[PDB]
């Protein structure tokens, strides 16, 4: 079955072009359209542009002059390249083939400062019927992670806050999961954090 | 370009009842009405829902209706389940498709008081001449509480932030994060550390404290 994946910066400077690809599996594209669609932060649904079967590019009639859409059959890949970018372009931008199939889509934040990694430290558990416990993960820029316990395992009850703003201009959120007292000592817990945009990858042990 | 105009921009809803949206196109869409509808989850990643108005998507509900044509055109759940909790968009496909605003459909449910947790600063945390305090309080409704910080007595303010989630899919609750950051030398000059939590699910403040 159809699965879209995107691949791009993550971070890039205004002015500068943006480059991502979406690389696609499960049909071809000899057979169906692409089209582009971005979401600024807090905003809806833009539509950016197409590349049909033999593309032929449709584009979205305000930006048209700064985009270009191709594709290769070939490496079964889309581009979308883009110029000249203002904040005003920081959004997740998604790929998409009755239709109707988007890939999971990259976060694209638009600014000059540079990229630093998260630091994560640990939220401990301690002294009704069930404890938290939680990650902290501190000071990071841009969005986003992606945070998970246990590389998968561990879905339920857990918490991973939006990204709030420090007076430093970094981001930081905590993740919080759920769990009963009772398996505390037995049970062992280790959340994964990665962001993409700095190649850092993090695990912690998680310890009462 | 052609307007897309959705309404109302927001609705709140208890999961019992049925619930219709609106958008409306400065132009009309007839060749087969090229509008479609959208449904995003809290991202996720949208998901296509109905196409040529009305005609809905493979796996998908049969609470979910779609109708109107030309110009006005209607989404409908028949009994919203907490799952539902998404923001609805419309797109037409006539010309150069464009979306409309959105509708963001939240849950309401019964009032439910947090559980209050508060975790002191990590030790590794600590070596780096920084404290974060945290109060976390689990899954609660409305949105929608007052967090106060009190270090030996001494009332906060200014030197914490607050992160709400996006209300539960299957329960409609909500948690909040409440960080209390200060330096490693302010933090080990004190030894009480405590969040007081108000809410409307509450008889009296609940302080959870170390």
């Amino acid at each position: 079955q159809v699965q879209l994946k995107e691949s791009g910066p993550g971070l890039v400077a205004p002015s500068q072009s943006l480059s991502i690809t979406c690389t696609v599996s499960g049909f071809s594209l000899t057979d169906y359209g692409v089209s582009w669609i971005r979401q600024p932060p807090g905003k809806g649904l833009e539509w950016l542009g197409v590349i049909w079967g033999g593309g032929s590019t449709y584009y979205n009639s305000a930006l048209k002059s700064r985009l270009s859409i191709s594709k290769d059959n070939s490496k079964s890949q889309v581009f979308l390249k883009m110029n000249s970018l203002q904040t005003d372009d920081t959004a997740m931008y998604y790929c998409a083939k009755p239709g109707d199939s988007w890939g999971q889509g990259t976060s694209v934040t638009v600014s000059s400062a540079s990229t630093k990694g998260p630091s994560v430290f640990p939220l401990a558990p301690s002294s009704g019927g069930t404890a938290a416990l939680g990650c902290l993960v501190k000071d990071y820029f841009p969005e986003p992670v992606t945070v998970s316990w246990n590389s998968g395992a561990l879905t339920s009850g857990v918490h991973t806050f939006p990204a709030v703003l420090q007076s430093s201009g970094l981001y930081s959120l905590s993740s919080v999961v759920t769990v009963p007292s009772s398996s505390l000592g037995t049970q062992t817990y280790i959340c994964n954090v990665n962001h993409k945009p700095s190649n850092t990858k993090v695990d912690k042990k998680v310890e009462p | 370009d052609i307007v897309m105009s959705q309404s109302p921009s927001s609705l709140a809803v208890s999961a019992g009842e049925k619930v219709t949206m609106s958008c409306k196109s400065s132009q009309s869409l007839l060749n087969k009405n090229y509008l479609a509808w959208y449904q995003q989850k809290p991202g996720q990643s949208p998901t296509k829902l109905i196409y040529w108005a009305s005609t809905r998507e493979s796996g998908v509900p049969d609470r979910f209706t779609g109708s109107g044509s030309g110009t006005d055109f209607t989404l409908t759940i028949s009994s919203v389940q907490a799952e539902d909790l998404a923001v609805y968009y419309c797109k037409q496909s006539y010309d150069l498709p464009t979306f409309g605003a959105g509708t963001k459909l939240e849950l309401k449910r019964s009032v439910a008081a947090p559980s209050v947790f508060i975790f002191p600063p990590s030790d590794e945390q600590l070596k780096s001449g920084t404290a974060s305090v945290v109060c976390l309080l689990n899954n609660f409704y409305p949105r929608e509480a007052k967090v106060q910080w009190k270090v030996d007595n001494a009332l906060q303010s200014g030197n914490s932030q607050e992160s709400v989630t996006e209300q539960d899919s299957k329960d409609s609750t909500y948690s909040l994060s409440s960080t209390l950051t200060l330096s490693k030398a302010d933090y080990e000059k004190h030894k009480v550390y405590a969040c007081e939590v108000t809410h409307q699910g509450l008889s009296s403040p609940v302080t959870k404290s170390f």
